[PDB]
This record gives C-alpha cells, structure tokens and sequence, in this order.
C-alpha cells in the first residue's frame, strides 16, 4: 500500500511568511500517460477537504497563485508564497496512481502572532438549572494567543479535580486568536454547601494569574 | 459540480445503513468514485473505491466483507451499503470524485437513544460585556446555535461539543457585546437539534 | 472536472 509521509505534522508560521510541506511516497507515482498522480488538499475546520494542486504542480479552479507544488518520483513539496489568515487548516497530500487512493497524515498550519492576554469571565449557574438538581459553573477565556492556558477551579479556596471539562475553539480566520471554556459540574446539594466559586487563570500574556469569583447567594 | 449525500445518521451497533449520493454537473459514468471517512479530530481514511463502470472494487481490511460500494451510471448515483456497524465506524462520510468532495453525512454508531438538549442562559454581570448559553445533555451530535436569528455574528464563539461521563453531549456558545448595548438590545440564541427534532430560543437577560 | 484517478485515463 502506497504510504504518504508528511512533515511537519504541525506548522506554526508568521503572517506573510512562506511555508513548505514535505511529502514522501513509498514508490513511483508516474503513470503510463506520463503524469504523476500527486495532489494536495486543504480542509479548514467544520468543512469538506478542497483540492488545491492536482498533478504535482497544477492548481485547481479558484485556488490562488501563492500555492505551489514541486517534486518528482518519491519526494514532493507544497510551498506557500505568503501565509494569509485564511490558510489555517489541515493540508493533505494524496496519491491516485494506484488502487487504493491513499493520503498523508496531515499538516496543521498555524498562524504565529503577537502574544494576546485572555479576557476572563465567570458565569454562575442559572436558577432554572438548580431546579433539576444540577449546577454548571462556566469560565470564559476570550481571544488569547498562544493556545496553551491553565484553568483552575477553587471552591472556598479548595482546588477542584476531575469535576471540570474544557473546550477550545479553532484558530480564528480574522484575528488568529483562541477561545477557551471550562465548565465545573456539581450537584445542587454539593453546590449549595459552599460560598466562594473561583476560576484561576494562568497564561503567558498575563504578568500575574487572573482570578474571577462570585459568591453563591447574590 | 455537486455531490449531495443522504442516508446518514444515528444507528444501533451491529446495525446497517445505506448512504446515497446525487452526483451532478460532470458525466458521472466517465469517472471512478469513492467514500472517504473522518473520525472526530482524525485524518482522511478511504472506505471504498469503485471504477467508472463498476467492475473493480476495493475495501481496506477495516470494512472488508461488511461494506459494499455500488453505482448507477444511468441515475447518476453512488451507494455504500454499511453492515455490522461498530463504534469505530462513527465518522463523517464523504463521497469523493477526488477533485470534488460532497458536504459529508455524519454516521453515529451507538446504542444510546436520541435526547434533546437543555438550554440555559449565561447571564451578563459587572466597555465589553460577555454573555451566552449552555446547551447541555443531548445525543447525538450536531447542534446548531445562532444569535438573534443570524443577525448577531460579530464576536460569536460556539465551542466544540464535549462528551460528558453520563454519555450525553454539552457545549457553550458565547457572544461579546458593548455594555452600553445591553439595556436597549434583546439577546436571544437560536438552538437547533435536528436529530431529536428540538428547537429552543432562549432569552439571555441580566 | 478532471481525470483524478489514473484508472480513468483509458476512458
């Protein structure tokens, strides 16, 4: 089976700078008609993969001039002239010379941008949710860079573990920032037994950790 | 050129599904076709590959003997008969002519029932103001969340669904608005859960 | 529309 080797698997790159994605083929891709059936695809989040380059160097309809493809035999490369904010997604190399049609592991392209401190917000559970016997305490970390950020839940200064789940949005196509949400899940009885509810935030963009808290009861 | 998939959805483990694709704009009979899958946060994995007429067929050893790719060159349609479904078959299934990829139909293999979510407001407190909604305890994916019937798109962040230990999904959708705007402007999010036929519009007020 | 797969070149 024709195995496509991609490098790097993660591609952080500054705006307007060029990028190169490597692809090795386990064997020859030259077909009897003279064309080597090696393509490049781009898949942005929540959408279907789109063909960029088709036969080693040809670009597809609507695909910009900044994308370019090179290589012969086993070694291949996909080069970008200038990295735009809209280029964030997973790039795939593919072979259609032999059956089956195979793919590479995929290269995630990231925008390397200026450090941005997150906007921290704490939301107390709704009164309606407390009726059903459950309380959800949400923490919002808005528009930050890099993606790496630590969230700690504190209930009357006692550190929480195993009772919170976090969710991170994909890199933005306009400002290239990240957004994080952590949700602390407690039963009504466990929730009503405590006063102080806080979320401690540690990020590179913050000189000191940011703590946002509320008291249950107002 | 278009590729519209159907027949996808929630299915019981060990069950069967049959995916259909309506291929348009390019002389379907002339080319090979395929079915490529993608599990949550994973790469591209080919499921089945058929030739122009339908005399050659390939399936990898993950689906071989359980899946069947077929085509009607007169109706301009592609089929995939999936049988003996396993939780490892849970993925988004695309129909691809290579150069073109359809929207993809989501297949879920689970014994868990269809459940509609609970929509809770994330009320604003104390010139940027943050508010939102918590979309909790639903199965299966997806849900869709819009603000003020699509009018409010600026500064909206809808978070990926996280599976809870209870086996149900949950997510939050947030929006940043000026504090000035609050007193005047009414904030309502439109939550849609097509799998369970649930529609909820929640007013988020301070 | 292109002859994406090499098996379709002979068609």
């Amino acid at each position: 089976d024709v195995v496509m080797t991609q490098s790097p698997l993660s591609l952080p790159v500054t705006l307007g700078q060029p990028a190169s994605i490597s692809c090795r083929s386990s064997q020859s891709l030259i077909y009897s008609d003279g064309n080597a059936y090696l393509h490049w695809f781009l898949q942005k989040p929540g959408q279907s993969p789109r063909l960029l380059i088709y036969k080693v160097s040809n670009r597809f309809s609507g695909v910009p001039d900044r994308f370019s493809g090179s290589g012969s035999g086993t070694d291949f490369t996909l080069k970008i002239s200038r990295v735009e904010a809209e280029d964030v997604g997973v790039y795939y190399c593919s072979q259609s010379t032999h059956v089956p049609w195979t793919f590479g592991q995929g290269t995630k392209v990231e925008i390397k941008r200026t450090v941005a401190a997150p906007s921290v917000f704490i939301f107390p559970p709704s009164d309606e949710q407390l009726k059903s016997g459950t309380a959800s305490v949400v923490c919002l970390l808005n528009n930050f860079y890099p993606r790496e950020a630590k969230v700690q839940w504190k209930v009357d200064n006692a550190l929480q573990s195993g009772n919170s789940q976090e969710s991170v949005t994909e890199q933005d196509s306009k400002d290239s920032t990240y957004s994080l949400s952590s949700t602390l899940t407690l039963s009504k009885a466990d929730y009503e037994k405590h006063k102080v509810y806080a979320c401690e935030v540690t990020h590179q963009g913050l000189s000191s950790p940011v703590t946002k808290s509320f008291n249950r009861g107002e | 050129v278009q590729l519209v998939e159907s027949g996808g959805g929630l299915v019981q483990p060990g069950g069967s599904l049959r995916l259909s694709c309506a291929a348009s704009g390019f002389t379907f009979s002339r080319y090979s076709m395929s079915w490529v899958r993608q599990a949550p946060g994973k790469g591209l994995e080919l499921v089945a590959q058929i030739n122009s007429v339908g005399s050659s067929t390939y399936y990898p050893d993950t689906v071989k003997g359980r899946f069947t790719i077929s085509r009607d060159n007169a109706k301009n349609t592609l089929y995939l008969q999936m049988n003996s479904l396993r939780a490892e078959d849970t993925a988004v299934y695309y129909c691809a002519s290579g150069d073109y990829w359809g929207q993809g139909t989501l297949v879920t293999v689970s014994s868990a029932s269809t459940k509609g979510p609970s929509v809770f407001p994330l009320a604003p407190s104390s010139g940027t103001a943050a508010l939102g909604c918590l979309v909790k305890d639903y199965f299966p994916e997806p849900v869709t969340v819009s603000w003020n019937s699509g009018a409010l798109t600026s500064g909206v962040h809808t978070f990926p669904a996280v599976l809870q230990s209870s086996g149900l999904y949950s997510l939050s959708s947030v929006v940043t608005v000026p504090s000035s705007s609050l007193g005047t402007q009414t904030y309502i999010c439109n939550v849609n859960h097509k799998p369970s036929n649930t529609k909820v519009d929640k007013k988020v007020e301070p | 529309k292109l002859v994406f797969f090499a098996e379709d070149v002979g068609s």
